[PDB]
């Protein structure tokens, strides 16, 4: 807390929450591709994306 | 799809039980901008 806390908020660090499948152990995912919900294609921020 | 929504200080509370929750309709809504889930996977709601 006394090394990685900013009064305005620390947005430099992130986590991944949306992906098609869970990660196998010791696997690294770095892509920032958008997530698709259902079968509707995704091209940007919006419904199901 | 309620026509009238309650105020923030008087937020309406509703209880839903003994039924099947269909989250596909929830995902189908277009004007949805902010959707955050904590403690559970949003894509696993249809299973849990
Ligand atoms: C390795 O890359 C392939 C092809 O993109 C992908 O399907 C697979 O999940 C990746 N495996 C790991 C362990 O990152
Ligand atoms: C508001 O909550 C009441 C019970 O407190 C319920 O009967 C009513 O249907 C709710 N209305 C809406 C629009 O959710």
């Amino acid at each position: 807390n006394k090394l990685d806390s900013k009064h305005s908020g620390n947005y430099d660090y992130w986590y991944r929450s949306l992906r098609k499948s869970k990660l196998k152990p010791f696997e690294r995912d770095i892509s920032t591709e958008i997530y698709q919900a259902g079968n509707k294609p995704c091209k940007g921020k919006g419904p199901n994306c | 799809n309620a026509t009238t929504f309650a105020s923030v200080y008087a937020w309406n509370r509703t209880r839903i039980s003994n039924c099947v929750a269909d989250y596909s309709v929830l995902y189908n809504f277009a004007p949805f901008f902010a959707f955050k889930c904590y403690g559970v996977s949003p894509t696993k709601l249809n299973d849990l």
